[PDB]
RNA sequence: GAGAGUUUGAUCCUGGCUCAGGAUGAACGCUAGCGAUAGGCUUAACACAUGCAAGUCGAGGGGCAGCGGCGACCGGCGCACGGGUGCGUAACGCGUAUGCAACUUGCCUUACAGAGGGGGAUAACCCGCGGACUAAAACCGCAUACACUUGUAUUAUUGCAUGAUAUUACAAGGAAAUAUAUAGCUGUAAGAUAGGCAUGCGUCCCAUUAGCUUGUUGGUGAGGUAACGGCUCACAAGGCGACGAUGGGUAGGGGAACUGAGAGGUUUAUCCCCCACACUGGUACUGAGACACGGACCAGACUCCUACGGGAGGCAGCAGUGAGGAAUAUUGGUCAAUGGGCGAGAGCCUGAACCAGCCAAGUCGCGUGAAGGAAGACAGUCUAAGGAUUGUAAACUUCUUUUAUACGGGAAUAGGCGAUACGAGUAUUGCAUUGAAUGUACCGUAAGAAACAGCAUCGGCUAACUCCUGCCAGCAGCGAUACGGAGGAUGCGAGCGUUAUCCGGAUUUAUUGGGUUUAAAGGGUGCGUAGGUUGUUCGGUAAGUCAGCGGUGGAGCGCUCAACGUUCAGCCUGCCGUUGAAACUGC
C-alpha cells in the first residue's frame, strides 16, 4: 500500500522538511491534533521519519534492515534506502519530489539499461544506467524538473543531459547523504 | 472371466505334471534293487528336468532332487 | 529396465529437467541411480551433460527416452559407432562442426 | 546430584496443562445453552450474564456473555471460545457474538469486530 | 546470546503465575483491488449414486457377419508400477555400516552356440446349459547341446571353518519361432537393475509390571526352501534376565520442516526414502516377481436388487452428495510437455502428470494518483481563537491498474550420404489443453479501487458529552486522562484483531548450567550386596584416549524487482575400514 494522505501533517509532526518547501513549515509548525517522551517515543519517531521520507512500509523496512544486517549495519541501511529506483530518479532531478518519482517509475516512463523497469523499489547497483523512456522524452511535466533546476549537488550522480540518462558512480558514504536520521536509534530499536 | 479361465486351466495343467513327478519320486524312494534303480533313474531325471525347464518347479529344486536321488542310488 | 530420462524439477511455468539414470519402475521425480546432467527448454536449450558417465550407461545398456535420446544425439554421445573400432584406430573430430 | 546419580536416574520434565481443556485443542466449539443465569463477582458487585452450555465434545461448562444486551435464551446453539474472567470463579470461556444464534451488539460504533457489529 | 509486571507500610531473597516475541495445510469477527508462487477433510482407514481411472498387439491364429481394417474368441506382454491410506507394528520394522565360500532376478546390453523333425485336444463357428470338425509364436513327446544340471574323478591353485575358482574325462539328463532385410526365438556366461536373508550400534513410558520360556537352547539324521536355519519332523537338557527378561499402555520410522548462540528440542502440513495395508479373517492360485489396488475360493458383519427359484457391492484411485465437525474446493480440459504400458513403426491408452476453476490467503510484489491551491461550508475544544487543514472545491499533466481493440512470442523436439551394411551423423513434414495467456501497441478518462486495532502505567496516541448500575480488563485494577458515544491521535495496512497449538526468554530438571541450618529438600542410626571412585613407583599390552590415510552419507545466472527457481565454490565435524603414538584412565 501507499500513504496517499496529508503530507503537511507529517511535516509538522517531524519538524524537518522531508517532502520539501511549504508555507506550513514556517506558519503553524507543531505536531498535529487539537491536543498538540520516552526513548521508545524518540526511536519510533526516528523510524517513522525514515519510513515517511522514503515511502517504505513496515515489512519492507524490516526486510531491508535484516538484509543490511546480513550484508556498520545502520550505516549501510541508509545507503540501501538511498539505492532505490524512485529515490535515484528523484535525486537525478528528473522528477520534483519522491512521490512524483515513484509515480513516474510505476508508470511506463523510466528505463534501466535500456529496458523499462516499473517497480519503484528496484535496488540499483553501482555502474548502472537509469534513463527516461525514449517515447516519453517530450512530456510537458518531464522537462521543467530536470532542465532549469540543474542542482547536480551530489558527487555520485553523472547526469549527461545530452542523452537524458544518468549513472550511479558508487554508494555514497553516510556523511554525504543529506538525511537527518540517526541510524543508531533505529538499529537499537530493531536489535 | 478370461483371467479366471486361464488361471483355472493353467492350475489344472501344472497340477497334472507336478503330481505325476511327485508320485514318481515317491515310488522311486521305496526301491531296493540297485539295477532297478539304475534303469529307473534316467526317465525320472528327464521328467524332473523337463518340469524345471518348463517352469512348473525351480531349477534349484530339480538339482536338489537329482542330487538326493543320485546320492541315494550310490549307496544301494 | 534401466533408463535415461528427465525429471521435472522446476517451477510452474518454468520446466527444468534433471537427466538421471533410473529404473523404469521408479516414479518420475522419485528415486534414481545417478545424476548425469541438466536440461532447460526455456532458453535458446542449455544442456549440461556428463559425457563419460553417459557413455558408460549407454554402453552397459540403459535405454534412453526419445527426448533424452535427442539430448544424447546432441553433444555427440552416440559416437559409440565410431568408438567401436570399426576397422580403424584413430579418433575423428566432428565436434568442431 | 552426582554424575553417576544422573546416569542411573536422569531428569524428569513435567507437562504444562492447557488453560482451556474443554475445547480439546480446538479454537472454538459448538454448544447448546442448557441454562442462562446471572452471577455475582468475587470488590465489584455486578450482575454478570453467564450460560451453562453442553458442548458437542461431551462436556458442560460456563461461558460469559460479553457486551450489553443479549438475545440468547435457554436451548440456543452458541459458539464458545477460550478466555476467562478474573473476578469470576468458575467461568473460563466466552460466547462469540454474531455467530450462530448469538447476535451482534446493537448500537455499537467502536470495537465492532470484537462484538460482531457491521459497519453503519 | 536482553527483558517487564506481580506477595510488603517499606526492604532484600526464594518461588510460581501473567504478559512481551517468533511460527501455523488453523478457525471466528469486521472489512476487502490486482498479479505471481505455494497450500487446501487435521474430525471417521464414515456412508452414498454416476462416470472415468490398465490397456495394447491383424508383423501370432482361426474368422469378416462388418469398407482397407475390425466386433468377438484363443494367444503374447502389462495391470506386483504409477496412484491412495497410517489401521496394525517397540520390531533387524527403521536409521547408519557391513556380509552372503547359504541366495534369486522377467524386460535391457554384450559374447559364444542352435533353430531338425511330429502329434493331441480346444475356444470361437455350426447344430440345440448339450452334440461334431477345427489353427498356432496355445499344448506335449522325439532328435541335438557336455557352454548348463546331476554323480564319479585327475591335475592343480588358493581361502574365512563349513571350502572356493579353474582345467583336463567319462555317464545320464535338459531347448527353439518363425513371419512380412527387418522384427524376432532358444541354451549358457558376464554386466546392469530389482528383490531376499543375516549381522555391529542407536531406537517411548510403567517395577502401583520380577522371573520368563518347554521346539524353548544345543547336538544327530531326514524332509522342505531361491537359500542357511527348530523352518518342520523323529537325545541332552538348556537359553534369556536389575546393562530390565516377561507382561501392560502408546506410537508407523527417517531426511526434511519449525525453532534455540550452543546444548538441543518439537512435529512429519507439502516433498523424498523405507515399512504396513486395500470391509474383517483363512487358504492359496497364476506369474520373473503378489499385503494380489479396478483376480479367485470359503467363512463373518453390513447394504442393495429380485420375484422368491436367485444374484450383486466395500467409495483407504479421481471427481458429485449426505452426515460428523470450528473448519478445507470442479460430477472441469488435454495427453501439447515429462514419465509409464503395449506395439517393427505409425500409433493407442494414461483422474500419473500438465493445466484451468473455487477458497483472506501462507509468502512476495504493485495500485487505490503526481505538483501547486488560505486558512470555504460542516464537525469538535474554547466568541473569538485552535484542531480537522492544503484537507475539499475548481484550474495543469500521467497512466501502473480496470475497461474496449489490434499484433501476438516461448513452453516443441524429435529423402539421401558415408558406410563397418547395420549402427551413426545430416534435410523435410505435421504437432499447444493452457490461450486474447505473457508481452507489445493504439483512444479517454483520476476516472472504477482502504480497512482494522488501540489512545490512564507498562507503550506509541487526548478534549467534550453519557452512566455513576450498565460495563471493561494481560497485570498494577478503573467502579473513571480505563465504561458507551462524538472529535482528534497513534499502529499496521488488503489487512487488522480474538481464540487454539508449539518454541525461546525459564537456569521453571541446571552435562554445558540449580539446590537441601532457618524459603521445598540429609534417610532415626549403623553393617553391608550389586554398582561407582582409587596412594606411590618400575615395566608390558592397546580396551578408553590421540593422530594420519581411505570408503560412505558466499559467489554467480534466470524470474522487469522480490518471494522463488538454478549452478559452483563450500561442511560433511555421523558411521566403517586400515595404519601408527603411549602422557593419562583401564588390564
Ligand atoms: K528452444
Ligand atoms: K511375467
Ligand atoms: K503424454
Ligand atoms: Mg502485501
Ligand atoms: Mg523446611
Ligand atoms: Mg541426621
Amino acid at each position: 500500500a501507499r500513504y496517499t494522505g496529508p503530507k503537511s501533517k507529517i511535516a509538522r509532526k517531524f519538524g524537518d522538511p522531508i517532502f520539501g518547501a511549504d508555507k506550513v513549515l514556517s506558519k503553524k509548525n507543531y505536531p498535529p491534533g487539537q491536543h498538540g517522551t520516552s526513548e521508545y517515543g524518540l526511536q519510533l519517531r526516528e523510524k517513522q521519519k525514515a519510513k515517511y521520507t522514503y515511502g517504505v512500509l513496515e515489512k519492507q523496512f524490516r526486510h531491508l534492515f535484516h538484509r543490511a544486517q546480513r550484508a556498520v549495519t545502520g550505516e549501510l541501511l541508509i545507503q540501501f534506502l538511498e539505492a532505490r529506483l524512485d529515490n535515484v530518479v528523484f535525486r537525478l532531478g528528473i522528477a520534483p519530489t519522491r512521490s512524483a518519482a515513484r509515480q513516474l517509475v510505476s508508470h511506463r516512463h523510466i528505463t534501466v539499461d535500456g529496458s523499462v523497469v516499473n517497480i519503484p523499489s528496484y535496488s540499483v547497483k553501482p555502474g548502472q544506467v537509469i534513463g527516461v523512456r525514449e517515447r516519453s522524452k517530450s512530456l510537458e511535466v518531464i522537462a521543467d524538473a530536470l532542465t532549469g533546476f540543474n542542482h547536480s549537488k551530489y558527487p555520485w550522480m553523472e547526469w549527461d543531459q545530452s542523452s537524458l540518462s544518468g549513472k550511479l558512480l558508487h554508494m555514497p558514504d553516510r556523511t554525504d547523504i543529506p538525511e537527518n536520521i540517526k541510524e543508531q536509534l533505529i538499529v537499537e530499536l530493531y536489535s | 472371466e478370461k483371467r479366471i479361465r486361464q488361471t483355472n486351466a493353467r492350475r489344472l495343467h501344472n497340477r497334472y505334471y507336478a503330481r505325476t513327478a511327485r508320485n514318481a519320486v515317491k515310488a522311486f524312494r521305496a526301491l531296493t534293487d540297485r539295477t532297478e534303480a539304475e534303469k529307473k533313474y534316467p526317465v525320472l531325471a528327464s521328467m524332473l528336468d523337463r518340469l524345471a525347464g518348463k517352469n512348473i518347479i525351480h531349477k534349484n529344486k530339480a538339482a536338489n532332487l537329482k542330487s538326493k536321488l543320485a546320492r541315494r542310488i550310490n549307496t544301494l | 529396465a534401466t533408463k535415461i530420462r528427465l525429471q521435472r524439477h522446476g517451477r510452474k511455468g518454468y520446466a527444468f529437467y534433471k537427466i538421471v539414470v533410473a529404473d523404469s519402475r521408479a516414479p518420475r521425480d522419485g528415486k534414481f541411480i545417478e545424476r548425469i546432467g541438466s536440461y532447460n527448454p526455456n532458453t535458446n536449450a542449455t544442456i549440461d551433460l556428463n559425457f563419460e558417465r553417459a557413455l558408460y550407461w549407454i554402453g552397459v545398456g540403459a535405454q534412453p527416452t526419445d527426448t533424452a535420446r535427442n539430448i544424447l544425439s546432441r553433444e555427440g554421445v552416440l559416437m559409440m559407432k565410431h568408438l567401436l573400432g570399426g576397422v580403424k584406430k584413430g579418433a575423428f573430430d566432428q565436434a568442431a562442426a | 546430584p552426582t554424575i553417576q546419580q544422573l546416569v542411573r536416574k536422569g531428569r524428569e520434565s513435567f507437562a504444562d496443562k492447557s488453560k482451556s481443556p474443554a475445547l480439546n485443542s480446538c479454537p472454538q466449539r459448538r454448544g447448546v445453552c442448557v441454562r442462562v443465569y446471572t452471577t455475582t463477582p468475587k470488590p465489584n458487585s455486578a450482575m454478570r450474564k453467564v450460560a451453562r452450555v453442553r458442548l458437542t465434545n461431551s462436556k458442560e461448562v460456563n461461558a460469559y456473555i460479553p457486551g450489553e444486551g443479549h438475545n440468547l435464551q435457554e436451548h440456543s446453539i452458541v459458539l464458545v471460545r477460550g478466555g476467562r474472567v478474573k473476578d469470576l470463579p468458575g467461568v473460563r470461556y466466552h460466547i462469540v457474538r454474531g455467530t450462530l444464534d448469538t447476535a451482534g451488539v446493537n448500537g455499537r460504533t467502536q470495537r465492532r469486530s470484537k462484538y460482531g457489529a457491521k459497519r453503519p
